[PDB]
């Protein structure tokens, strides 16, 4: 219930002075206790035109948050804000949020075209990157806060309401709304948040939540992960009606299997950012979760749909692997259409990435067919059959029909394929 | 029934339709003089009427001859007539000459609408049947007898009304027998026109202190001769003042704060204006509980007092200055050492207000100033009607007593009052040692002939101050069984009487079967009987209905005849 | 504050008691009944329907402790060990076993199946659903679900949890379309927490003492509770104007069933309602739950709380008025299955046009009533929603005697406005 | 399972007994009502502001009535136990009707409202029963326990509470002939008082007791936009309420920062605001000095208070440590704020509702000068510190183009011959435009 300040990606004091406060895939922050301040240390990890530079500081900001074009930073209590520019053009500033009697800030948020604060009591002021304020709102008490490039994300949690997500895209001027005070699905700690627990005391006590990341896909999907080890999604985020909430990594089993597939509990992994897939993430093994220590390097762990049951898998088999496989595949096509028709084509790669992962898929549904086909059942084919994209797919559909000691499961594969004509 | 309680807003919405214009003063308010209860009705209508900037023009009126010729005098602009204290009893489009087809506008479609309206406001019972049934243009201010109490009258009129064999002679002899036995009944009071306003205010919302203070003075000025009506309307004034007094009790008494209290206001008189002596001295209650008259009674005075462990220099102090270890324990005195003499009654709760820093006064003692001013506040057809201008005129003094700017008129008021509860003494103990009042088998005469102040009895109101000290000595007195009486003065300079027929009454707080039903002042009736025929110069005039001015030679001859004549 | 009991919840569940007679799950077709046979769980599935679906009988090892009911099957689950086996009553679809994936804290909560799709919910708040082979094929999570029950194409998913409380949510899944109605919005249920012998028992076996979540004859969802009221929505596809409206009260009515007095031994258990016709279990005895084998259900007819405190004489003046308000909301209930639905029944016109001729006769007693009352205020109220002409013929008959000549020519001038309109 | 659990009944600006027989049912922008007992029972007293078209009036009453609710055409009561609501037009053409509410086990009315087209009674279970004008029944629906109600013309805004779901609110608009809705069970912002009820307060304990959620009103605005008023002493104005997704909560005012800075500097906590309605900046709010919260019989003037937002900070506030100063940085970017959102308030209702006074649209224009006018300040402030972007950034915003040309001017004569070309460049722009 109580209500403390925390970023994105942030560690707790630990036992070390350097503390890390965010992570960010073109930076990161550490900050040092020099026995009176702590002071801030901005480093990047992109190519050399975004130049490493630090500075020492007097305000103790305990927030962060980094961006393309700065990193905003504040404190809980009479939390002076110091939004400065990575680009030595764009000058620096400094000014004082308001604030009540008893309230404090709870994280910062930063955008390219507005930059955002959150409060305990629950405001949501909004101002520039020159400091000049333009809104302040109202909503239910931010425990966090995370802003894309031109929209925003935020989680409100209350000792009635309880934790609930608000996706707002503030624009330069457009101000598209999508969900607003809607719950969130994430669970929160319990048997985690009991008082027994090693080498976890100290974040627990600093981030009772136990939300570790709040970062983006490459598409500006909102990512959610905790003390849960779950990572959430938003797989349907143009339409709030139609929005979902499907878990793409369950980080305890993939530490689990990726080394022998047997017990372990000291591979927890620190998320940092992720881009079609490209799950780029701290691996730390050892009683230090947080990246106390200088962070090791953010090697990839790719997602995996949680299709994988402990009974079936106490080695992968292959005959459900490919399951897994068209699950993953099924679920990153809208992620990766999205894209085409409402952010245009920016990568570029999406049109053959598309068409890859399509071949993919139905390659995978090829599979099952033949799978289903050693398990001599009609009505799984057709179902399987049913989904099928590519032409091409559809004739080896048919191949496989004619061969699989089955005459009616020809016939069906070759209506299926006169009703594309 | 003509307007009953519901409806008043209904009448006070006609009347500012009517006659609210800025133009001029189509309004006149006529108000009967010699009536404490039409004084503050009058008041409160003023104050309404002030506040809704409506003009109007207030007539007091002493007789129905003074009615009739003002009326005759009245304009044909003025499109809205308020009677106030009386024309309830008496055939008002007959008596001012009122033809319905000479005051009709718009006829046209079932309605109808007239020039002038006539709004009587009185609580004598005998409605005019021709009044609150058949007539438009007058227009009744009902408490809701008629509409409960009027059934069988209203059938009964209406039939005679729309019928104009032998069954059908019948029927009509016995509606009209229903009709008759309506009449031939003595007049009484049921409610207060002070409570009816005051009605209706709360129905237009615009009601406050000072008009409640009003409406508890009309209220309490009827608690001398019809304490049955008093205390059927003392629990809504109760409740009144716990609504309307602000939360902020216990605080700091301040220059400016108006308080409105129920506190224990003993039935004497004048207590907090005059020594506790005196008080009880002067009480009609205490005077016909104890028989103070005589001689015995001064000295059982003096015993209770010496009872009460109150020193008679304590007891003839003024009340302002009595020792505050005795004013502070009144209560308690009078309650161990009043049941003995029978003066339980004493005790009694009333209405107080004390304005600031002036002191406390009860509704008791500010009707008696009110009525003080009334009586003395200031050949034969002509000095009468010299003696009808200064009794209009008086009106005025009491009506301006009523103002919180003018507590030097009032204390001239109590002054007065209490001259006149003296002179009023001193005539009953003269009347009572000469027993000048003659028992009868029909009516007990008393008649002034001679004596001291006798000028002070021409007035219709001291005549009738001193008839109401009279009746409560006798009320009390077991042997003396009730029976109406009769007091007469001689005004030397118009050699004519002033017959006040009375009417007797139960004692004070004795609540029996009997008692509910109220006793009928049968004098009315037998007095316009007897002026009819065998002409003698009879005057009636009066509103009140009991109350004739008679020749000096003629005086004997009437009550003969009345003697002769059974109807009351 | 640790209240995190998430026991399994089944439609129509039904605790241990004092001997082994449990009913796993119990539906409109056939009730479902458990017994030890002092080393493992025998289940009895019968049938209330036609001999077509005939009855029968297998031997459980797994002990199971979840089951549901459908027209092409029955799915069994236990709370421990999360396996399935949704084995169908025709022999066509060959029954298949899954393994739950089961960790730490988790725990089945409530199981679903439908003839296109099997959903089974958990207290971590995983919606897993697997195709009628039994392979997953969409795993979501959403808030911690404790109820789970869904129609032949929709599903009205319950979420609970101590920082989120009561969420219902109503989903299309269908084949192959995805649609959603209504997602994450709270619900009016009671939480039981006031109540005890025979009773605790019962709590120890659900929290909130949810009775059922059975549907309509039409698909409109429908919940009952520990107070003893049925939740229906009007207009469930809009969303902005969603309706609960209260359908019937065990409690209040029980009351004058009996003898007008306090009883406590005509405890209601409901199974399904059809246009008015709801068959309940009159189970008797100090324990709520039945220990015989389920007789027959009584039909009995809606009525929600119209009836006041202040066999037994019902006021014409008020039951014309609560059949009134009966006919308005079927009216609305029957038209919702005209348009989307359709005719499937081979009755709704029928019975719409009986509704209506009976709203329209309510209307006319109403009518009486308030021409009784002299109220002409009223009565030009009431006159506003008459349905049938002929009904507002009766209506003018009504007005030229009810004393009051307004009245006649108010209701001929709404008339006349029906007769140009 | 207590406190918050006790679903006491609720009127919009409600009263307590207290230590005296006066209590305040409801104070509506349209009247105050009163109740006193006479030592055995009540006697209800309505009256109204706008003596010319009402009248005010006093009725004995027996049942004792707990809710009030006054419209500009009629009034409504109700009760806690039993809950036998009544119902009573101002005018007399229209009979009031009393009714009976169906009750249940622990059952108490919560709240009631009434619009001329429906009446609306709440219910502690949560049930949402409505009649019409005549008492006679038209639906019952049931939803989260409802706590309060505030209905305008066609409109009406409740807040649900549970002890599971927390405080939700709906705005629903039941309209002459078309309900439509515009929300539903929605959350809010408003802090419940949780800290300030933990046994420590001096006098406000009662008033806790008399409302549990320490809500003191839920008054709409002059335009129909809803307003909440409670223990923190904000109002919450709903800027954007016509578009569900649009949804806004703006603290609108700062009751406890407003009162510091007139007050001249001390943190005063004898002064408690009662608000009644608020209308265009127009706050009407009884100020009570004293240590009881609520007023007394005499009701004081509704002295008026003017919106603020909590901008304000108190670093900068207390540049003059002790007619507190205030930095006129800040002071010309609050008015622009201010500005802002009563043009954006005005323009929902000007093509939606249409024309209101008459003059909507000349207090439209003079708001968006002065809102133009906040922006050249604020330019000049950032031409100053010779920031050239900041003041290029925020001339974007300029809705008048002779404000253009002032920051032209300005941008000319402030030491910035860099600034001309791009101010003159957005000019040429806006010719265009």
């Amino acid at each position: 219930f109580r209500y403390m300040p925390f970023s994105p990606a942030g560690t707790p004091f630990g036992f070390t002075d350097r503390r890390y406060l965010t992570m960010n895939e073109v930076g990161y922050v550490s900050t040092v206790k020099n026995s009176e301040q702590y002071s801030i240390t901005v480093s990047f990890f992109d190519v050399g035109r975004f130049r490493e530079y630090h500075f020492e500081d007097l305000f103790g900001y305990d927030l962060c948050f980094l961006n393309e074009k700065g990193t905003l930073f504040g404190q809980s209590k009479t939390g002076q804000i110091q939004y400065r520019p990575h680009d030595s053009i764009h000058s620096n500033w400094t000014k004082i949020i308001p604030l009540q009697a008893g309230e404090r800030i709870t994280s910062v948020a930063a955008t390219p075209v507005r930059v955002i604060v959150g409060t305990s009591l629950g405001y949501f002021r909004s101002f520039n990157q020159f400091g000049v304020p333009f809104a302040v709102e109202k909503t239910s008490p931010i425990v966090a806060l995370t802003a894309q490039n031109y929209r925003v994300f935020s989680v409100h949690y209350s000792q009635f309401h309880g934790l609930s997500y608000s996706l707002s895209e503030l624009g330069t001027s457009s101000k598209r709304y999508y969900k607003r005070e809607c719950p969130l699905p994430m669970s929160l700690p319990n048997i985690n948040s009991d008082m027994k627990k090693d080498a976890n005391l100290d974040y627990y006590n600093f981030n009772p939540m136990g939300i570790k990341s709040l970062f983006f896909s490459s598409y500006g999907d909102p990512c959610i992960f905790g003390s849960d080890n779950t990572l959430l999604l938003l797989s349907k985020w143009r339409s709030p009606e139609e929005s979902k909430w499907l878990p793409i990594l369950d980080s305890n089993m993939e530490i689990w299997k990726m080394s022998g597939g047997k017990e372990t509990t000291d591979i927890h992994v620190w998320p940092l950012a992720l881009a079609y897939d490209t799950l780029n993430c701290i691996l730390v093994k050892g009683k230090h979760i947080w990246p106390e220590f200088p962070l090791p390097l953010p090697s990839e762990m790719e997602i995996r749909m949680p299709v994988f049951v402990k009974s079936k898998l106490l080695q992968i088999p292959v005959s459900m692997a490919a399951e897994e496989e068209y699950l993953r595949s099924k679920v990153l096509s809208e992620l990766l259409t999205d894209t085409l028709e409402n952010d245009g084509e920016m990568y570029g790669n999406e049109n053959e990435v598309l068409a890859a992962l399509n071949g993919a898929y139905d390659k995978a549904l090829l599979r099952l067919f033949a799978s289903a086909c050693s398990d001599q059942n009609v009505e799984k084919a057709l179902s399987l059959a049913h989904e099928l994209k590519q032409d091409r797919a559809l004739t080896a559909a048919v191949k496989i029909s004619e061969r699989a000691e089955l005459p009616s499961l020809v016939k069906k594969i070759n209506n299926i394929r006169e009703a594309r004509y | 029934m003509y307007y009953g309680i519901s409806q008043f807003s209904e009448a006070y919405n006609k009347i500012l339709r009517n006659s609210s214009s800025h133009s001029s003063c189509q309004l006149v308010i006529f108000v009967s003089c010699l009536n404490i209860d039409a004084l503050c009705a009058t008041k409160m209508l003023s104050l309404l009427f002030k506040k809704q900037l409506v003009q109007s023009q207030i007539v007091p009126i002493f007789g129905y001859s003074e009615l009739r010729r003002h009326y005759s005098q009245l304009d044909d602009n003025i499109n809205s007539l308020l009677l106030v204290g009386f024309g309830g009893v008496i055939d008002l489009e007959a008596f001012l000459e009122i033809d319905p087809q000479e005051y009709v506008i718009d006829t046209d479609s079932g309605e109808q609408s007239f020039r002038r309206d006539i709004y009587v406001l009185d609580a004598h019972r005998p409605w005019n049947l021709d009044n609150i049934f058949g007539s438009q243009i007058i227009q009744c201010f009902d408490d809701g007898t008629v509409d409960d109490t009027l059934g069988e009258q209203k059938e009964a009129y209406y039939k005679l009304l729309e019928l104009d064999r032998k069954q059908r002679k019948k029927q009509i002899h016995e509606y009209e027998g229903v009709l008759e036995e309506y009449y031939s009944q003595g007049t009484t009071v049921v409610n207060s026109i002070s409570a009816q306003i005051y009605s209706l205010l709360s129905a237009i919302g615009e009601t406050n202190l000072s008009n409640l203070w009003l409406n508890i003075l009309g209220t309490t000025s009827l608690d001398i001769a019809y304490a049955q009506v008093y205390n059927r309307l003392y629990p809504l004034l109760q409740d009144e003042v716990k609504r309307l007094t602000p939360s902020s009790r216990n605080s700091v008494k301040t220059p400016d704060t108006l308080t409105l209290n129920i506190q224990p206001d003993y039935y004497l008189f004048l207590l907090r204006h005059s020594s506790l002596y005196d008080s009880f001295y002067y009480s009609n209650y205490v005077n016909a509980k104890l028989s103070l008259w005589n001689e015995n009674g001064k000295k059982r005075l003096h015993k209770m007092f010496a009872r009460m462990g109150i020193p008679l220099s304590t007891a003839q102090e003024t009340w302002l200055y009595m020792d505050h270890s005795i004013k502070r324990e009144l209560g308690i005195i009078f309650d161990k050492n009043l049941d003995r003499y029978g003066l339980q009654d004493i005790i009694r709760d009333g209405f107080v207000r004390t304005l600031g820093y002036r002191g406390s006064i009860s509704a008791s003692e500010f009707v008696e100033a009110l009525t003080a001013l009334l009586e003395v506040g200031n050949n034969s057809a002509q000095k009468l009607t010299n003696l009808r201008k200064r009794w209009v005129s008086n009106f005025w003094l009491s009506w301006d007593a009523l103002d919180d700017r003018k507590v030097e008129l009032l204390n001239r008021g109590i002054q007065l009052a209490q001259d006149l509860q003296r002179a009023i003494f001193n005539t009953g103990v003269a009347i009572l040692e000469k027993k000048l009042i003659k028992h009868l088998r029909i009516y007990r005469l008393c008649v002034l002939q001679d004596g001291p102040d006798l000028d002070l009895y021409r007035n219709p109101l001291t005549l009738l101050r001193l008839g109401n000290w009279l009746i409560e000595c006798c009320a009390e007195s077991e042997d003396k069984q009730l029976l109406p009486m009769v007091l007469a003065s001689i005004d030397e300079n118009t050699d004519t009487y002033l017959v006040a027929g009375l009417t007797p009454r139960y004692p004070r707080g004795l609540d029996t079967i009997h008692t509910k039903k109220p006793i009928l002042n049968n004098f009315s009736m037998a007095f316009q009987q007897i002026t009819a025929e065998t002409d003698a110069k009879v005057r009636i005039d009066n509103f009140e209905s009991s109350i004739i001015e008679i020749r000096r030679e003629d005086l004997s001859p009437f009550l003969e005849k009345l003697t002769l004549s059974g109807l009351l």
